[PDB]
Order: C-alpha cells, then sequence, then structure tokens
C-alpha cells in the first residue's frame, strides 16, 4: 500500500522523467483504487491535466486507450470520453494520432444504444467546435462509428461529413481527403455513386494543391469499389485531368500510385488511356517526376494485357526509355538502370539482343558509379534468358575500369557484389579472368578493403568449395605472408583465421599450422600477439595430439617475450582453451 | 479624411535607454488583440487589448501587458567564434489553433517558435506529505485520496516548442508562413530554406544565388513574403532594384523565376548614389492578394502582378533629402532598413522617416499627411496636427527647418491594426498606439 | 585479481564508446587516476620504435577519428602516434578525449599519445570544450580532471633517433633532447617561453624570425630547422598544428613535413587529411582520404524532402 | 555630384564578403 502512496505523489511533480514513469503504471494504481474509485475520482484528475509535454501525454493517450477494463467494462467506458476528448484537442500532431487511435479502439466497447447516446454526439461536438485542431481530430472517427447506428443518424452522419468537406481552412479540407476513402468504403453503393462522387470531385479540382495530391489516392480506393462500367463515367474525368496537372506535386503522386491505379481500373482502361499519360509522364519537365516514372517501368510492362502485351511494349514503350539512358540527371539513370532488367524475360531472346543489348552496353559507359552498381547488381534477369557469354565479353571492362579508381567506397561496393557475380556466372570464366582482382585487394592499401576482400575469400570458398580452395585460393597467399610491411602479414593472418573453419580440418593442418608456427617468431611483437590471437581461434578445429606436441610449447615461449601484450594474450589462450 | 490622437504610449519614460531597450520589431496579430514588440536583448512582449467592457462603447480599450519572456541568449559560434547576437529580427504569429497563440521569432541565426498559454488550476494536497512539505511516516498511510483540482488565479507561460538552429551559413533576415498552415521559409543574405512546422531536423533549400568565386557580388536578398491567398508564390526582394517572383509550381528549384518587376534606370537620376538608394528594404503583399509595395529608401511604390516594367503608382517619403545624401552617408544614415505596413482594406500606406515623422499617403484621393510622435505637446484624446517641412528658408512658425531634422531618432517598424484603425508606431524606446477619433 | 575485472571494465568501456555514449563521473575519476600513475613513468622525449602509423590534428570531429580508424587499421593491430589538439569546435570533443585516453591507458605500449598546444584549461574555456563539459555533464569536474591530466602528457616522441615528432615548432633557447629531459613538464603552458615555441611555433616560407599571429611563439625560419637537423643528427622532423588543402605538405627542403588529420575542418574549409604510414624499413608513405559521410545533421538538401512531396 | 571618389558598394553586406576563418 505504501508505493501506491508513493506513485501517487509522483504524478502531481516537478520533473518530466518523474511523471513519466509515474504515468506509465497507470493500471497499477487503477488496481489499488479499485474500479469505483478510479470511475469516480481519478478520471477527473486526468482529464485536466493538459500542463504536459509531448511524450507524457503521448503515453497517456494509449493507457487511457486500454483501460476499457479497469472501468469496468462495457457499461462505464462511457466515462473515459472526457479525458480523451480533451486529449483530442492539443496542437502536437502525434498525441492528436495516438487520441484518435484509441478513440477508435474503445468505439468498439460501447452498446449501440450507449454508441447512439453518447460516442456520436461527441463526433458532433468534435467536427462542430471553433478550434479547428477539433475538427481535424474529428475527420477520422465516422469510419468506426458509421456502420451501427439508425438510418436518420447515417443521414446526419453524412450531412455533417460534407459540412466537414468544405471547411475554410486547408487542414480540415487536406485531414478529411486524407479519409475520404475510409470513409466511402464502409457507405452503401448508392450512397457513394449519389454523394462520394461529387465531394471527391470538388477535392480533386480544390484551389490548393496540398488539398489535390490527396485525391489520388482517394481516386484509387474509390475506384476499387465501382463497377466497371461506370469507371468511365465517374471516376476516370478526374484521373485524365490529374495527370495533367499544373503543379509537379500532382503529377508526382499520380506517377507514384501508377501501379495500384492499373491494377483497379483494370488492363481494358489500362491500354486504352493509361500509356499515353505514362508517356507524357515520362517526358516530363521536371527530375523527380521521371525519376518515379522511370523507376516504375517494368512492373507496368509486367502487368499489360496479357494478349497484346509484346506489341504495345515494343510499339510505345521502348523508344522512351533510349531516350531516358542519355538523360542528364544522375537520379534518373541511376533509378532506371536498376529496373529495366525485366523487360528481357517477357520480350525474348531475339528483341533482347536486338534493342536491349545496345543501351545495356550504352548504360555499362556511363561515369556515375551507382549507375554501373546497379546494372551490375541486376544481371540475374537476363543472365537466366539469354547465357552470359555475349555479356561477360564485355563485363570484364565495367568491373576493372570500376575496382581501381580513387574513391574506396565504390570499391567496397564491387567487392560486396563480387560473390554474387561469381556465383551467377560461373567459375571457369573467374579463375582465367578475375581471380587475380581478388589478391590485388588482399594488398589493398585501405584498410576496410582489405577486410572487405577478407570476408569476400570465406564467402567465395563457401560458394564454390574447398577444392577449388586449395587449387586457386591458399597457397598464394601464404607466399605472400612474407612482405616487408607487417600489415600485409597480419592481413594473411585474417585470412588463415577467417578460412581454417571451412576449408577443412586435414587441408588446414598440413597447410596452415606450418606458417602459423612460422610467424610466430616474427621480430614486431603486433604479428606475435596476433599469432596468439589467431591460435586461440583456430584451437577448436585442430585435434589435442597436434596442440600438446606444436601448439603448446610456442604459447610457452610466446608467455615469455620482452612485452606485455602478446604474455596477456597467450594467458587468455592458455586459459579457455585448457592449454595452462 | 481620418484624423489621428494620441491615445497611449508604453515602455521607458526617459530618453536614456540601455542597448537592450530598442524595440526592433513590432507584429499585430491575426485578429488583433495581441501585439508582440521584441525589443534587442531578446525581451520580447505581449500586450492584450483590454477587451471591449459593454458598459463603455466608444473608448476602445486600451493596451495592457499579458506576458514577457526572453528569447535569445548570446552565444559563441566557435567555429567562426565571433559574436553570435541576440537581436529579434522578425515576429510572425502563427494562427488561432486552441487556446494558445504560437508566435514564431528569430534572431540573426535560430528561428524558435514560442507559445503563450494559460492556466488556471492546481492539485492541492498529496499522500505522502501534507501540504506543509513535512513527511508523515511511511507507514502512518491508512487510507487513499486522490489530490484534486482546485481554482486559483490567471497565469501565462512561455515555453520554447521547437528550435529551427544550425542552417544559414550568412544572416537570416525574414520569415513568412505560408498559406496553408504546414509550412513556412526563412531567407538569409544569399539562401532560401522552407522549413516544416513540425520537424526541426530537415529543410529544403530552394534558391541559391551565389557564384563560385565569392569575389563578385552583385546581388543579395533582403526580404521575402509568400501570397496571403496562394500556395505556391514567394516574391523575394534583391538588392539592385529587381523583384523576382517565383512559382514553386512549374519545377521544384525555383532558381527559374517566372516574373522580373524592374525599373528602367532613367539616366535624369544617377549621379552618385542610385547604386545605393535603390535597393529595395521590405517587400509586403496586400490583404487583396494583387498589390504588392516595396520600400526603397527614398520612395514607396506600389508595383502590379500584371504589369513587369512599371509600377501602378509612386510616392515620395521625404525627397528633400536628395541633396543631404552627402551628409547623411558620412554617418552611416544613408544604410537604414525601413519598413511599411498596408490598410486593412488597401486604401491607406504608410512609412516610418527621419525626426519621429511617419507620413501616410492615399491611394483614392492622393493626399498626403505627416505626422510626428512626441510625448510632450500631447495627451490622452487631443488631436495630431499634421506637421510640415520646409527645403528652403520659408520658415514661417508652422515648420521645421531641412537644417534642424535630428538624423538619430528613426522610426524604423510600425504596424496598423488588420480590420480597424488603430495604428502602433515604434519609436526608438516606446510603442505609441495612436487611436483613431471614432465617432 | 583486479587487473582481470579491470581490463573487463575497460572492453566494455570502449565497446560503448565505439557507438558514441559517454560515461559517469566516477569511471571518469577511476580512468584518470589510473592514466595518471602510467604517464608519471614515461619521460618528456618517449622512443616508439618503429612500425608506427603518425596522426595529426583531430580536432575533437569524431567521426573522422572513426574514419580513420577505418582507413589505417583498427587498434590495437596497428601502432599510432598522435598530436594532441581534441579539443576546439568538434562535436563530440569528451567522446573523443575519453577514447584515446581509455586506449591509452588499456594499451599503454601500443599507443603513444603527444601533449598539443591547444588542451590548456584557459584555451578549452574559451575555444567550447568547457562549454561542451557544461553542456553534457552539467558541472566541471571531468573538465578539471583532464585538464590537470594534460599536465602529464609528454612533450615530444622520437622513433629510432631520426624521425622526430612534435605538436608544433621548435624553439631558439633549444638546441637538443637533453634540455627537453631536463624540461618539466608538471606545470601550464605559459603564453612565453622554450615549451610554448615547442606547441605554438611554425616553420614558414620565407626567412628569418617572425612573430605567429596567435600571439604567442615565433616563427623559426629555414636555417634554424635545417642547422637543428644536421646538428642532431636527424633526417626529418614531422609536425602537425596547421591546416593544409592537400592533407599533407612537404617543407623547408622536406626537412619538415605538415601533417592533418581532420578533413573538412570546422566543416566548411573542405579540406583533405592523410596519415604517415611508417614501416619497418622507415619508407615512409601517405593515404589521403575523405571525411567520412554522417547522418543526423540539419541536411539543407536540394534534393526534395519527403514532407514536400 | 559627389566627392567620396569610389565606385563599390560592399560596405553594408560586409560580412557577406569573405571574413573567411581563423
Amino acid at each position: 500500500l505504501y508505493p501506491i502512496a508513493v506513485l501517487i505523489d509522483e504524478l502531481r511533480n516537478e520533473d518530466v522523467q518523474l511523471r513519466l514513469n509515474s504515468i506509465k503504471k497507470l493500471s497499477t494504481i487503477a488496481l489499488a483504487l479499485g474500479v469505483e474509485r478510479t470511475r469516480s475520482e481519478l478520471l477527473p484528475f486526468l482529464t485536466d491535466t493538459i500542463y504536459d509535454e509531448d511524450e507524457v501525454l503521448l503515453a497517456l493517450a494509449e493507457q487511457l486507450g486500454t483501460f476499457t477494463t479497469l472501468v469496468g467494462g462495457p457499461e462505464y467506458v462511457h466515462c473515459l470520453l472526457p479525458p480523451l476528448e480533451s486529449l483530442a484537442t492539443v496542437e502536437e500532431t502525434v498525441v492528436r494520432d495516438k487520441a484518435v487511435e484509441s478513440l477508435r479502439a474503445i468505439s468498439h466497447e460501447h452498446s449501440p444504444s450507449d454508441l447512439e447516446a453518447h460516442f456520436v454526439p461527441l463526433v458532433k461536438r468534435l467536427a462542430g467546435g471553433d478550434w479547428f485542431t477539433s475538427r481535424t481530430s474529428a475527420c477520422g472517427l465516422f469510419s468506426v462509428c458509421y456502420p451501427r447506428v439508425s438510418s436518420a443518424v447515417k443521414a446526419e452522419l453524412r450531412q455533417y461529413f460534407r459540412n466537414l468537406c468544405s471547411d475554410d481552412t486547408p487542414m480540415v479540407r487536406r485531414a478529411a481527403a486524407s479519409k475520404l476513402g475510409e470513409f466511402a468504403k464502409v457507405l452503401e453503393l448508392d450512397n457513394v455513386k449519389s454523394e462520394i462522387i461529387p465531394m471527391f470531385s470538388n477535392l480533386a479540382s480544390d484551389e490548393q494543391d496540398s488539398v489535390r495530391l490527396l485525391a489520388v489516392e482517394a481516386c484509387v480506393n474509390i475506384a476499387q469499389l465501382l463497377p466497371q462500367e461506370d469507371l468511365e463515367a465517374l471516376v476516370m474525368p478526374t484521373l485524365r485531368q490529374a495527370a495533367e496537372d499544373k503543379s509537379w506535386r500532382v503529377r508526382y503522386m499520380v506517377a507514384d500510385k501508377f501501379t495500384e491505379l492499373q491494377k483497379a481500373v483494370g488492363p481494358e482502361i489500362t491500354k486504352t488511356d493509361l500509356v499515353p499519360a505514362f508517356q507524357n509522364l515520362m517526358k516530363d519537365c521536371e527530375a523527380e517526376v521521371r525519376a518515379a516514372a522511370s523507376h516504375k517501368v517494368k512492373e507496368f510492362c509486367e502487368n499489360l494485357s496479357a494478349d497484346c502485351r509484346e506489341n504495345v511494349i515494343m510499339s510505345q514503350i521502348l523508344p522512351c526509355i533510349k531516350e531516358l539512358v542519355s538523360d542528364a540527371n544522375q537520379h534518373v539513370k541511376s533509378a532506371l538502370a536498376s529496373v529495366i532488367m525485366g523487360l528481357s524475360p517477357i520480350l525474348g531472346k531475339d528483341n533482347t539482343i536486338e534493342h536491349l543489348l545496345p543501351l545495356f552496353l550504352a548504360q555499362l559507359k556511363d561515369e556515375c558509379p551507382e549507375v554501373r552498381l546497379n546494372i551490375i547488381s541486376n544481371l540475374d534477369c537476363v543472365n537466366e534468358v539469354i547465357g552470359i557469354r555475349q555479356l561477360s565479353q564485355s563485363l570484364l571492362p565495367a568491373i576493372v575500369e570500376l575496382a581501381e579508381d580513387a574513391k574506396w567506397r565504390v570499391r567496397l561496393a564491387i567487392i560486396e557484389y563480387m560473390p554474387l557475380l561469381a556465383g551467377q556466372l560461373g567459375v571457369e570464366f573467374f579463375d582465367e579472368k578475375l581471380n587475380s582482382l581478388c589478391m590485388a585487394w588482399l594488398v589493398d592499401h585501405v584498410y576496410a578493403i582489405r577486410e572487405a576482400a577478407t570476408s569476400n575469400l570465406k564467402k567465395l570458398v563457401e560458394k564454390f568449395g574447398k577444392e577449388w580452395a586449395h587449387a586457386t585460393i591458399i597457397p598464394k597467399v601464404l607466399a605472400m605472408s612474407g612482405d616487408p610491411n607487417y600489415l600485409h602479414r597480419m592481413t594473411t593472418l585474417f585470412c588463415i583465421n577467417v578460412l581454417s573453419e571451412v576449408c577443412g580440418q586435414d587441408i588446414t593442418t598440413k597447410h596452415m599450422l606450418p606458417t602459423v608456427l612460422r610467424m610466430a617468431g616474427d621480430p614486431v611483437a603486433n604479428v606475435r600477439f596476433n599469432v596468439a590471437k589467431s591460435l586461440q581461434k583456430i584451437g577448436p578445429i585442430l585435434d589435442n595430439s597436434t596442440l600438446q606436441s606444436e601448439v603448446k610449447p610456442i604459447l610457452e615461449k610466446l608467455t615469455q617475450d620482452q612485452d606485455v601484450d602478446v604474455k596477456y594474450f597467450a594467458q587468455e589462450a592458455l586459459t579457455v582453451l585448457s592449454l595452462a | 479624411d481620418i484624423q489621428w490622437c494620441f491615445s497611449q504610449v508604453k515602455g521607458a519614460v526617459d530618453d536614456d535607454v540601455a542597448e537592450a531597450d530598442i524595440i526592433s520589431t513590432v507584429e499585430f496579430n491575426h485578429s488583433g488583440e495581441l501585439l508582440a514588440t521584441g525589443d534587442k536583448g531578446g525581451r520580447v512582449v505581449i500586450f492584450q487589448q483590454e477587451q471591449e467592457n459593454k458598459i463603455q462603447s466608444h473608448s476602445r480599450g486600451e493596451y495592457n501587458v499579458y506576458s514577457t519572456f526572453q528569447s535569445h541568449e548570446p552565444e559563441f559560434d566557435y567555429l567562426k567564434s565571433l559574436e553570435i547576437e541576440e537581436k529579434i529580427n522578425k515576429i510572425r504569429w502563427l494562427p488561432q489553433k486552441n487556446a494558445a497563440q504560437f508566435l514564431l521569432s528569430t534572431n540573426d541565426k535560430t528561428i524558435k517558435l514560442w507559445k503563450i498559454s494559460e492556466r488556471d488550476k492546481r492539485p492541492e494536497g498529496y499522500n505522502l506529505k501534507e501540504e506543509d512539505g513535512r513527511y508523515r511516516d511511511p507507514t502512518t498511510v491508512t487510507t487513499l485520496r486522490v489530490p484534486v483540482f482546485r481554482p486559483m488565479d490567471l497565469m501565462v507561460e512561455a515555453s520554447p516548442r521547437r528550435i529551427f538552429a544550425n542552417a544559414h551559413t550568412y544572416h537570416i533576415n525574414s520569415i513568412s508562413i505560408n498559406s496553408d498552415y504546414e509550412t513556412y521559409l526563412s531567407a538569409d543574405d544569399l539562401r532560401i530554406n522552407l522549413w516544416h512546422l513540425e520537424i526541426t531536423d530537415r529543410s529544403f533549400n530552394i534558391v541559391d544565388i551565389k557564384p563560385a568565386n565569392m569575389e563578385e557580388l552583385t546581388e543579395v536578398i533582403t526580404a521575402a513574403e509568400f501570397h496571403p491567398n496562394s500556395c505556391n508564390t514567394f516574391v523575394y526582394s534583391s538588392s539592385k532594384g529587381t523583384i523576382r517572383l517565383c512559382d514553386m509550381r512549374a519545377s521544384a528549384l525555383c532558381d527559374r523565376h517566372s516574373k522580373l518587376f524592374e525599373e528602367p534606370e532613367d539616366p535624369s537620376n544617377r549621379s552618385f548614389f542610385s547604386e545605393i538608394i535603390s535597393s529595395i528594404s521590405d517587400v509586403k503583399f496586400s490583404h487583396s492578394g494583387r498589390y504588392m509595395m516595396t520600400r526603397d529608401y527614398l520612395s514607396v511604390k506600389i508595383w502590379d502582378l500584371n504589369m513587369e516594367n512599371r509600377p501602378v503608382e509612386t510616392y515620395q517619403v521625404h525627397e528633400y533629402l536628395r541633396s543631404k545624401l552627402c551628409s547623411l552617408y558620412e554617418n552611416d544614415c544613408i544604410f537604414d532598413k525601413f519598413e511599411c505596413c498596408w490598410n486593412g482594406s488597401d486604401s491607406v500606406v504608410m512609412t516610418g522617416s527621419y525626426n519621429n515623422f511617419f507620413r501616410m499617403f492615399d491611394r483614392n484621393t492622393k493626399r498626403d499627411i505627416t505626422l510626428e510622435a512626441s510625448r510632450e505637446n500631447n495627451k490622452p484624446r487631443t488631436v495630431l496636427k499634421p506637421r510640415k517641412v520646409c527645403a528652403s528658408g520659408k520658415r514661417k512658425k508652422d515648420e521645421i527647418s531641412v537644417d534642424s531634422l535630428d538624423f538619430n531618432k528613426k522610426i524604423l517598424h510600425t504596424a496598423w491594426h488588420p480590420k480597424e484603425n488603430i495604428i502602433a508606431v515604434a519609436t526608438t524606446n516606446n510603442l505609441y498606439i495612436f487611436q483613431d477619433k471614432v465617432n | 585479481m583486479d587487473e582481470k575485472v579491470f581490463t573487463k571494465e575497460l572492453d566494455q568501456w570502449i565497446e560503448q564508446l565505439n557507438e558514441c555514449k559517454q560515461l559517469s563521473e566516477s569511471q571518469v575519476k577511476s580512468l584518470c587516476e589510473k592514466a595518471k600513475e602510467i604517464l608519471t613513468k614515461e619521460s618528456n622525449v618517449q622512443e616508439v620504435r618503429c612500425p608506427v602509423t603518425v596522426c595529426g590534428d583531430v580536432h575533437g570531429q569524431f567521426h573522422d577519428l572513426m574514419e580513420l580508424f577505418r582507413i589505417g587499421g583498427k587498434s590495437p593491430d596497428t601502432n599510432y602516434l598522435f598530436m594532441g589538439d581534441y579539443v576546439d569546435r568538434g562535436y563530440y570533443s569528451v567522446e573523443t578525449v575519453t577514447l584515446l585516453v581509455a586506449l591509452k591507458v588499456r594499451y599503454r605500449e601500443r599507443i603513444t599519445i603527444l601533449r598539443g598546444n591547444h588542451e590548456s584549461r584557459q584555451i578549452t574555456q574559451v575555444y567550447g570544450f568547457y562549454d561542451e563539459c557544461l553542456r553534457k555533464y552539467g558541472n566541471a569536474n571531468v573538465w578539471k580532471y583532464f585538464t590537470d591530466l594534460f599536465d602529464y602528457l609528454p612533450l615530444t616522441a622520437l622513433v629510432d633517433g631520426q624521425i622526430f615528432c612534435l605538436h608544433g615548432g621548435l624553439s631558439p633557447s633549444i638546441d637538443t633532447l637533453d634540455h627537453i629531459r631536463a624540461l618539466d613538464r608538471l606545470q601550464e603552458v605559459p603564453h612565453e617561453g622554450p615549451m610554448c615555441d615547442l606547441l605554438w611555433s611554425d616553420p614558414d616560407d620565407r626567412g628569418g624570425w617572425g612573430i605567429s599571429p596567435r600571439g604567442a611563439g615565433y616563427t623559426f625560419g629555414q636555417d634554424i630547422s635545417e642547422t637543428f637537423n644536421h646538428a642532431n643528427g636527424l633526417t626529418l622532423v614531422s609536425r602537425a598544428h596547421q591546416l593544409v588543402m592537400e592533407g599533407y605538405n612537404w617543407c623547408h627542403d622536406r626537412n619538415v613535413v605538415t601533417i592533418f588529420s581532420a578533413p573538412n575542418y570546422c566543416y566548411r574549409c573542405g579540406n583533405q587529411a592523410a596519415i604517415m604510414e611508417l614501416d619497418d624499413t622507415l619508407k615512409y608513405s601517405f593515404l589521403q582520404f575523405d571525411p567520412a559521410p554522417r547522418r543526423g545533421e540539419p541536411h539543407v538538401t536540394r534534393r526534395t524532402p519527403d514532407y514536400f512531396l | 555630384n559627389d566627392y567620396t571618389s569610389q565606385m563599390y558598394s560592399a560596405k553594408p553586406y560586409a560580412h557577406i564578403l569573405s571574413v573567411p576563418v581563423s
């Protein structure tokens, strides 16, 4: 009982953190006081406490939303309305959204009688107030309280909504345009056709554009409702007027929502009206519009009329892409190149080698490394269809020119991408041409590149197998371990560490162990305690006999060096390996 | 024609004010009740109107203080490490959202966003202590009661709600809430950003005229604005005379304007100073939406949104100083960022001047008056008398000679009640409230 | 006994600091005492043997330090030899200095940190370090701990007796390291004196002697530097504390080299940075690099943001 | 006519000019 009176005196406080972690456990205080005590005297203390911060109210809103049972259940849930209503008026948008969410949540608890008695009047008060924050918060409650009321109440609610969507501020108007779709989803179809379409058109033709750019999503959610014999009589004019808008924001929001538009309006209306609008979008005057449009190329063509797919593609879409590829804006090419590939498995090998391959080579000679990165990463689509021979005849210039430039970020990227290419292309061509690049990276100057190639060796070996490993992979690095610089020697040790656990115990014991023992005598101490670390890591795969025969005496020697770091690490090794 | 009658005075009463006593901006509310005044040093003050007590109708209430809060503290920007300042440049009132009254505020490099709210309730009682603060024994607790809210006196507060800091290289000098209660802009001397009111960690540069080699600075931005009815028309000024009018519909980056209002300079005036006396100072739109005043140093000019190469009207503020220009340059008074303000319904203009004069030209009747703000020669409910300046020696008991004006009391900032005729001229240290003579 | 738990505690501290999270005052006090009792042994001149990776000014730019660690190999695999300047306008100066001192305490042999000119109580108070301590810790105790710790830092460093490293320049009253061994380091560096010249002087392309604009130290010319170099039997002098556009710059007939390690100094000059890699054969090299892309900064992006679509 | 022989106006907006560093 004492902690209860502790917590109670933390609501009224002067520290935001103490108030926060006291308000977090309101359920405990409620269970302490009880149902009657809470409903009688607690909530009136939470209704007026609007002297607070963002996160305090943000937690209080959810906590109040979850009290549907501490107050008693579906008889007194209508006693949490004052505090949530008084939360639905604050200015911080996140608090308003949490309050609206909790209101929609607890709306599923009132009896329909209690619904029509108390909840609907709450909607009328909130959607008829003066402070436009109230109306904004009320815009999104009709969806959860519509279906379970009487007819006259339904008419009243629709009248309120139509009085909302014609407000004189822009914020109310836009926050009603948003929920237009969620509201129209539940309206009966005749009521939809009669009332929703006029408000929808009035919105879509509003004087602002921050209000027009939501009518597009409204159009998607509405067109997913009407029968096919109406999508042209009611919706399509609005859409055709949107796809030629004067403010690029609406054009963008049309582009970004193109595949859903197609799915909804159906392939007939797509093939009839969207393709010309699609081209008009792709030849836009702004950058971001072309960005979105080009980004949406593949999925668009991949859902056209199954019969006339290839015809319309080859007849209309390809010249637009042939123009796009030679653009001057970076992001446009960066977007297009990464998605263009999906056209080959649908155009077929002949049309591919005829048209696509020319601009593939035109892309692979770009100047912004991101373009080449995308077009190299996304090669599986064309490799599955036309074979990697004709492309691999010329890919090597791209990879080589990419993996030698100045800024090491792109080198790191191509090293990250190398495993995919090697696993997708073939091992013979790899060992014939590319195999020197990994060895050239292993001794790179920038440490990050060295670690990248280090992990790349493991990935490549586990991809192919240890046979090709002991064929064309380890011996050379062990030979390289005799460089004049110590960093490359430690790098060879790193490769041994990352490779031992996969290159087979026999191959390890027969090839790398003598190298480790020889490296254990390097003059500089860095290599020596790194050798200690390597032995500690590699111990498990070895045998106890090998340990006792060679490793243990080396550890005893290394525990006696002139410095202290190797001593410490060798003590650690002996300890956690039971070699003490 | 209307008459102006001294009706109040505020602030200091002496003539020995310190540095942080110089009223540096004055901006009425949207309705007209409140009236901010952010003098130097950051001490934003807020004057509420005494609402109309229905017992007295004609006497529209005088102004009383409502709150007070420091805006900006001194600072040191170790990166450049010189003198980050504590001035107040531009106050702007967001519309009515709830019982609060928000308002932006800006020193030279960081825009806050304050809030003015009211509190009239408090809790009384505890469960671990008594009201005295003397703790009871943690075992003596036997019953539990919850703190309740009991009425109290009225109280206000001003908590910094957001801070849009650290984005501008040079000095911010303009703000404008947009048209849709969601965005706004803020134009430094070479860039322009476009914030979002509820996101304090991003921006969107939208205009940049910085030459690659910083040797050739030709134009600098001096004021921006939006359109009071359009969502996509901001009209940032310049420093050589031009007033570009971009359009955020054609292309996102509005470096490609859609108009260029520019006077075709006349060789009959350019002798030694046109390039410095032809710099715009504050480009204001009009409550209608069409005209757009631009008070330069020597002449108010009313442009039009449908006539590029020429103004519709023109007025002269203190044209008798075109000879004194030379001497005025000798004490840096030739550089002085003045400001104007429209009528509530586009019928009258006004602008500050030298020696506590503030003319107000007229749109329809082309008449122009010249008042004078001074505490001594007047009393509440008196009537002001139009003064008269004289260029030559014709000084006959009703004028003030040109060689007697004190170019040290400059009425820079003014205001105008958005509906009625209660102007608020802000002198070097006071906040005169010349009310109209209601009849 | 205590050594094992202390090493584990230091490992936890380093792991936590690696994601930019500060510590508590008790931890700072314990680490400062340990650093005191460790650094009290090392003399003014310190002979650290090759291999080593020389560094330069970091000036509190933590992300640049992380980029350096990603470029020149993670500690303690690669040795390091810093040249002070962990303060003056870094965004995370306290994090940088505590990371460096923690690495020094845990790896008292691998790493060696010299003394900078800017780490003096008045200098850190003026140039934002005191402000950073106030705004992050809520008091000035940690600043005092760091300032008193700064006294124990060695003046210079030596590599095989040929490569001489110091924060700034030389002094007219100092002729060889024998006076350096005689000089006391347990005192504040004044605005005048041989130590001030050691920490504040600079080499100049022009001849003669000039006064540094910073109000302290005197700029030694080519002649004095060359006479010192051939008198002491050295090959070159490695210095820092001078911003250069191309990261590193040879000077005075390749005798004195200037090294910077804070790319894009003060976030506006937009320079480059490099670290002099030193090998066992003493074939000095350089590894230029650019500042790492960061996150969280207020972006003035010409590209449209997500709120304006 | 005027006698402040000059042909520049970088005076009022001075800090907009270099004032670059240090």
